[PDB]
RNA sequence: GAUCUGGUUGAUUCUGCCAGUAGUCAUAUGCUUGUUUCAAGGACUUAGCCAUGC
RNA sequence: AGAAAUAGCUACCACUUCUACGGAGGGCAGCAGGCGCGCAAAUUGCCCAAUGUCGAAAAAAUACGAUGAGGCAGCGAAAAGAAAUAGAGCCGACCGUGUGGUUGUUUUCAAUGGGGGAUACUCAAACCCAUUCAAUAUCGAGUAACAAUUGGA
């Protein structure tokens, strides 16, 4: 079968270190490349101002639209596309704001049938945008 | 009912001549006692049990009570004389009889004058 | 911050969140002895395991080896004083087919209801939290006390206690000042 | 140049706890090393519980009340180690410092005679100015005119009130050692034999008095007479014999047990 | 504890990846909090800038 | 003796304070605190009682060494260990099953700690634990409004 040497580490060594390249999963983690192309720099969450408010639609089998808001970052003036969870919930986001996002899961690839949108609202106006939903808050 | 006592015992006991005094570990049997047994009462028994002239030869601190009883442990030291406990008693222990040196400033203002003093001479 | 203290954890949570067999099997178990939370079975399960796993390793080493004659007799020594092996039994293999209700067995909660100081289960829980009990003569508030084979016998009432030879409760003096 | 000593790295036979202060105090130089003794505040705080605190040493040591060698020592800090007789002249009591058979420092107590001896280890022995044969010895001391016999390994028995030499003893297979590191320190036993290994380190092959058998470095063995009888200075409890861990846990037990 | 399950077909047997699942003295944010014991606490980014006292 | 020392000196480079305009200073990645940065982190507290270092020093007096090293308390669901939110019955109404658990309606009957107070313990001084509601002699759940949430089907 393969090589049995009981003198040869060396070759088996190398082996391994060559063919560890190619699973994408292990090389994301020691390539640096996905840390830069992400707007986040790899942290949890991020901090941002709202510049618009769009609604983009849904993908062929469903139909809809998904009432997302267009977010400038702040630590690296980045621009993403955030989408704003549970019924009404833009009413309470208005324009030039300043909101907390988070990741949709998946760890960057988009989720659902929201087409290239991979971050979601949380905070607006540092209070809650689930607390304000449930009505245990007010906006400031 | 029936009355409250209190009961004094030493477990080990060791006499030390280099410091002019003896060592003890003082179990304190109080059942049916209300609260906690202050610590003159112990004062009052242990001269009792080695009679002593004057009772401020005894010492008699870091007393803890068992969990749920009657009972509570502490120690004890007894002195020859008193000329002897004031020498080699700690300020704060004879303050607790009320005997020990007065006050001292607050430090703060001991190590702001010294600092100023420092920009001047004689 | 320059601390040199230690702490542990002595639990674990399951895999398998959601398995119908599991569910039951752990229901019966807390019902029958009236436990408060999941946590207290899972806190059996791994000193449980601890035992096992150390038993495991022993019976794998050959006979008379150092290592094996005297953590083999500490463990037993254990095992038995404690209750959860009957005296007969003596060979380290009894040790791998102890199981969960051997152990809740020796609970202080368990032993008071067996000796007939209690009507229920529950009952005597609510007496050991409330400074009724003592083992020793030493009053014990703590359920999961586990009661060793050398003091059944002087398990009883505490002086304290109302119960016992203490004062009347809070009832009957709450009643004398009304 | 440093001057404090953290308590997790002080040695392990002072037994302090790790949970009262941070610190310990650090020897100071002199007769014997950090690592191999343990200093006067130790011994007066912690082995005798004659004083409580820290403060309290101080007042007895400051006093000159303690004496290590037949001299008053003031200084909580000093460096005493193996074989080295305490003596309180108030309590009256004495003790010698040895090791007991788990390689840990022992006290004791010894006779008024015994008191005014003590044994000492020849490491190096050199020419002075003129020619003066002195011999330097494992606690420090220099001694001006030893036996012309004396050499490196030997072992001198010396009076300590009045300075002279009272007999040297020798190296060889008969006398009996006793071991002074390398975790079996503590043990008693003859010589069996000594190996060479030039430009090494000995290996020094010794019998127990059950018969068993057991070897260290020759760096090791602190020779203390031709005979067991013929010790000048007493011995702890166990003379030095080791015996089996089940045997011990076992014994132990049982005596808990007719003990109540 | 040496364990696995949902998605490719009109059905079937595969390769294979997506998704599920349990931890983390591992960080942060949301909701909610009676008692007690033991405890880490401006490393992460900016070895950036500093009033006043010690 | 030991430094190429930062609460030592000298100069240059960047920011910076007072002034009578001649000049003179500053170095928190020590302690506590502020601005900024960010998803992101505590009081401008008390003490040398313990543990140690330094010293020309033991403690006591006609006579108290310093020490943000160190320790103590405030804030703190990082995390970890114990653990309350009720226990026994009564009388109707019942539910199923074959007369024995059970499901509300009336109603006593004891027990206990959240809560508050010391003869007091602790403490270097305060706090928290641990004791105790007489020892002649000391307050208190009953729609136990002392009311468990967060996620799902
Ligand atoms: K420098
Ligand atoms: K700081
Ligand atoms: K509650
Ligand atoms: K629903
Ligand atoms: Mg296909
Ligand atoms: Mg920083
Ligand atoms: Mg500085
Ligand atoms: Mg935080
Ligand atoms: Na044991
Ligand atoms: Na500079
Ligand atoms: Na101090
Ligand atoms: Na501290």
């Amino acid at each position: 079968t393969k090589t049995n040497g009981q003198h040869a580490a060396r070759k088996l060594v190398r082996l391994r270190r060559k063919n560890r390249w190619a699973d994408k999963g292990w090389k994301k983690s020691h390539t640096f490349v996905a840390q830069k192309a992400n707007p986040f720099g790899g942290s949890s969450h991020a901090k941002g101002i709202v510049l618009e408010k769009i609604g983009v639609g849904a993908k062929q089998p469903n139909s809809a639209i998904r009432k997302c808001v267009r977010v400038q970052l702040i630590k690296n003036d980045k621009k993403i596309i955030a989408f704003v969870p549970n019924d009404g919930c833009l009413h309470f986001i208005e324009e030039n704001d300043e909101v907390l996002v988070s990741g949709f899961g998946r760890s960057g690839h988009a989720v659902g049938d929201i087409p290239g949108v991979r971050f979601k609202i949380v905070k607006v106006s540092s209070v809650g945008l689930y607390a304000l939903y449930r009505q245990k808050k007010e906006k400031p | 009912k029936k009355k409250a006592e209190v009961t004094v015992r030493t477990s080990q006991f060791k006499v030390n001549k280099l410091l002019n005094r003896k060592q003890f570990v003082v179990e304190v049997n109080h059942p049916g006692w209300c609260g906690t047994v202050p610590a003159k009462l112990i004062r009052n028994r242990l001269a009792s049990l080695y009679k002593v002239a004057d009772e401020n030869q005894i010492s008699v601190f870091g007393f803890k009570t068992k969990f749920g009883g009657g009972k509570t442990t502490g120690f004890g030291l007894i002195y020859d004389d008193l000329a002897a406990m004031k020498r080699i008693e700690p300020n704060y222990r004879k303050a607790r009889l009320g005997m020990g040196k007065k006050k001292l400033p607050a430090r703060k203002s001991v190590k702001e004058r010294r600092n100023r003093n420092k920009k001047i001479r004689g | 911050m320059r601390n040199y203290n230690n702490f542990n954890r002595v639990w674990k949570a399951p895999r398998r969140p959601f398995e119908k067999e599991r569910l039951d099997r752990e229901m019966k178990l807390c019902g029958q002895y009236g436990l408060r939370c999941k946590r207290e079975i899972w806190r059996v399960n791994m000193t449980l395991s601890k035992m096992r796993r150390t038993a495991r390793l022993l019976l794998t080493l050959p006979e008379n080896h150092p290592r094996r004659l005297l953590e083999g007799s500490a463990i037993m020594r254990r095992c038995h004083g404690y209750g959860f092996l009957d005296e007969d039994k003596d060979k380290l293999d009894y040790v791998l087919s102890l199981t969960v209700p051997d152990i809740l067995e020796r609970r202080l909660q368990t032993v008071v209801f067996k000796h007939g100081l209690a009507k229920s289960v529950h009952h005597s829980r609510v007496l050991i939290q409330q400074r009724h009990i003592a083992v020793a003569k030493q009053i014990v508030t703590i359920p999961s006390f586990i009661v060793r084979v050398s003091s059944e016998h002087h398990i009883a009432f505490a002086d304290a206690s109302p119960f016992g030879n203490g004062r009347p409760g809070r009832v009957k003096r709450v009643k004398r000042n009304a | 140049a440093k001057k404090h000593l953290k308590r997790l790295y002080a040695p392990k036979d002072w037994m302090l706890s790790k949970l009262t202060g941070v610190f310990a105090p650090r020897p100071r130089a002199g007769p014997h090393k950090l690592r191999e003794c343990l200093s006067l505040l130790i011994i007066i705080r912690n082995r005798l519980k004659y004083a409580l605190n820290a403060l309290e040493a101080q007042m007895i040591l400051r006093q000159g009340l303690v004496c290590v060698d037949g001299k008053p020592r003031k200084d909580g800090k000093y460096p005493a180690g193996f074989m080295d007789v305490v003596e309180i002249p108030k309590t009256g009591d004495r003790f010698r410092i040895l090791y007991d058979v788990k390689g840990r420092f022992a006290l004791v107590r010894v006779s008024e005679a015994e008191s005014s001896i003590k044994m000492m280890k020849v490491v190096n022995v050199y020419t002075g100015t003129g020619r003066i044969p002195v011999a330097v010895t494992h606690d420090g001391h220099r001694i001006r005119y030893p036996d012309p016999r004396t050499s490196r390994g030997d072992t001198l028995v010396y009076d300590v009130k009045e300075k002279k030499v009272l007999d040297l003893i020798k190296i060889g297979n008969g006398k009996v050692v006793m071991v002074t590191g390398g975790a079996n320190r503590g043990r008693i036993g003859e010589i069996v034999s000594i190996e060479r290994h030039p430009g090494a380190f000995d290996i020094a092959r010794l019998k127990d008095a059950s018969g068993h058998e057991f070897a260290t470095r020759a760096t090791n063995i602190f020779v203390i007479g031709k005979d067991m009888s013929s010790v000048p200075v007493t011995l702890p409890k166990q003379q030095g014999l080791r015996i089996n861990v089940i045997q011990e846990r076992e014994e132990k037990l049982i005596a808990a047990e007719t003990r109540r």
